[PDB]
């Protein structure tokens, strides 16, 4: 079948404000491009084609870039559908919304706003088709996650990430964030689950490129209390009593999706897309077809546009686009 | 029509136009003396233009001048004459002339625009004379609104690098006028040097001012790459294999020489408005060129 994915682009952690006034969230340039532009490059990397984005507030100007995309153009390899929608502000209308119109065939790959990322998510793709199809639905979401170390500046003082999962079929048995927890608070429903080894972590990214199924439609419409992701994935936690059909988790090791979400991450991600930790995905390789973003890189990381006239002993020692 | 005005020809067409290397001049005065041969004949007419390219070489101790006579002498004959009259022949060998001065005005700006991507951005470029050649092909790299030094040596015998220097930074660039004798300490701090050429030897290496070949030396032992510049017509056929094989009809004009050689294992990338080069294909290119 085609691999179709939901997508939002309004994330609804409303932080670039003031910013948000002028030019809506994901339009933002981070290194003169779209970061929907990147996530999108991303989607044809995986080899998806048939993605539905989608953009409530400040929906126009989003239009108004768009129309020019890399996809948007008629040989595109990505149909796009702006459905201009202004009610829902939370990602749980959205979700109800694709079970609404039945846009979902099966086997989605929901993404937020502006994800970057360089990952092939077809290793997990796979496996994730392998026990939802060699399990008959027993599955209704395989989270993708990245590994990473606490230190670095992928995780600023705002957002961490801490997991409980197996280590057998790699399901999640809790996820939770970490905003001021000197301890933690993981329940024995883990081992009286099963009594054959239990992993914890707090080396996985948020990188929010859940893979999920149109039955995730479904367990939003079913009970219209969930209002994000996190809200999914607790309440789906708590409720394993019965009807749960848990998570099965797993992680890369080799690529970099970070859900860009306040100035410091829009910062770290910036200047490491520089560094072309992602790469295919940088400037100079102007994977978006579009004109001035001709960038003649150079010596030692330093990148260049055409025409920058550069001023006579202006040192420039490393990363500047 | 007599030897004494070719002479003074040269001398005139040098006078008025400095900026014009030797040998096109020589070519120039050349092709006057084709238009008034007043003689009717074929050959009676190779034997004029022998004799007053031998006496140019007897005037002008340069490679240039007698270089570009024999390519002269080459591209008059060079297909089939369709000799019919032995004067419709002058008018289509002098058409071919007028061709050559064609291409030999274009030269320059071909080796320009051909080498000016050549010189990496922020670097230090050392050539060693008046190369208006070398001269012109950073002018271009200028133009192209690059950034980078010069450093220029000043070839003690007359003063050519302060000229170089004075109408350099008439162009605005960081100029630096070392002293000749000095090249081995700024050799360290440059990376590449182009350097202006006064002839092509067979083999692929280069003739040029009495200090080419040392500065050579040096910048290849440091494996600081070495570029040089000379368009078409300065290629000849003369295979020295040591600096005192040299024919000494070029190196005069106490006992000091004006010019030496450099062996093609240093050279290494030439600049032809041929295109660029590998010293063997200077070699190649000139057993077929020359004919």
């Amino acid at each position: 079948p085609p691999l179709q994915a939901v997508l939002v682009a309004d994330s609804f952690d409303r932080r670039f404000f003031p910013i948000s006034k002028d030019q809506p969230r994901v339009l933002l340039p981070l290194a003169n491009v779209a970061l929907i532009d990147y996530t999108l490059e991303f989607l044809t990397a995986t080899g998806v084609q048939e993605t539905f984005v989608f953009c409530c507030w400040k929906a126009a100007q989003i239009k108004e870039h768009l129309l020019k995309s890399k996809w948007c153009r008629p040989t595109s390899l990505n149909v796009v559908r702006i459905i201009t929608s202004e009610l829902y502000r939370s990602l749980g209308d959205v979700l109800r919304d694709v079970d609404a119109k039945a846009l979902v065939r099966s086997d989605f790959l929901l993404v937020y706003g502006d994800v970057i990322s360089n990952i092939n998510i077809t290793r997990a793709l796979e496996e994730h088709r392998l026990r939802r199809k060699l399990e008959k639905n027993v599955s209704v979401m395989t989270m993708i996650f990245k590994e990473s170390s606490p230190s670095h500046p992928t995780r600023c003082h705002e957002d961490n990430v801490v997991v409980a999962v197996d280590s057998t079929t790699n399901r999640v048995l809790h996820f939770q964030k970490t905003q001021g927890l000197r301890r933690f608070a993981f329940p024995l429903s883990l081992f009286q689950g099963s009594s054959d080894g239990v992993e914890v972590r707090y080396d996985l990214l948020d990188c929010h490129i859940s893979i999920c199924s149109p039955q995730v439609a479904q367990l939003f419409t079913d009970n219209f209390d969930y209002q994000t992701r996190d809200d999914f994935v607790r309440g789906l936690l708590v409720n394993e009593e019965i009807l749960g059909n848990q998570i099965h988790m797993h992680v890369t090791a080799k690529e970099y999706g970070a859900r860009v979400s306040n100035l410091h991450m829009y910062s770290a991600v910036c200047a490491d897309v520089i560094r072309r930790w992602v790469y295919p995905l940088t400037p100079e390789a102007n994977f978006t077809d579009s004109t001035t973003q001709s960038c003649t890189h150079s010596r030692h990381n330093i990148y260049r546009g055409p025409e920058v006239s550069l001023g006579h002993g202006s040192i420039l020692e490393e990363n500047v686009l | 029509m007599d030897d004494k005005e070719l002479i003074e020809y040269f001398k005139s067409q040098m006078k008025e136009d400095p900026d014009m290397a030797s040998a096109v001049a020589a070519i120039r005065t050349l092709l006057e003396f084709l238009k008034r041969d007043k003689g009717e004949t074929i050959q009676g007419l190779r034997a004029n233009l022998t004799s007053a390219i031998e006496t140019l070489c007897g005037v002008d101790s340069s490679v240039a001048v007698s270089s570009g006579g024999e390519l002269f002498l080459r591209f008059i004959s060079l297909a089939s004459l369709e000799y019919s009259d032995y004067s419709k022949c002058k008018k289509i060998m002098i058409e071919r002339g007028e061709l050559f001065l064609r291409r030999i005005s274009l030269s320059r700006n071909k080796i320009a625009d051909l080498c000016h991507t050549f010189i990496k951005d922020g670097a230090t470029i050392l050539t060693h004379a008046y190369s208006r050649v070398v001269l012109r092909v950073l002018e271009a790299a200028v133009a192209a609104k690059k950034r980078f030094s010069v450093y220029v040596t000043e070839s003690q015998p007359d003063l050519s690098g302060k000229k170089m220097a004075k109408a350099l930074c008439h162009l605005n660039v960081p100029v630096t006028v070392v002293l000749d004798a000095a090249v081995g300490y700024i050799m360290e701090k440059a990376d590449l040097v182009i350097v202006g050429a006064e002839g092509v030897v067979e083999n692929g290496g280069i003739i040029n001012k009495i200090g080419t070949n040392q500065m050579a030396v040096c910048a290849k032992a440091q494996n600081k790459p070495f570029y040089v510049v000379a368009e078409s017509f300065k290629f000849v056929r003369l295979f020295p294999l040591n600096q005192q094989d040299v024919p000494d009809k070029f190196k005069y004009k106490e006992e000091h020489p004006w010019v030496d050689y450099t062996a093609p294992s240093l050279i290494t990338l030439l600049f032809t408005d041929l295109g660029v080069l590998t010293p063997s294909a200077v070699s190649d290119e000139l057993i077929k060129l020359y004919l």
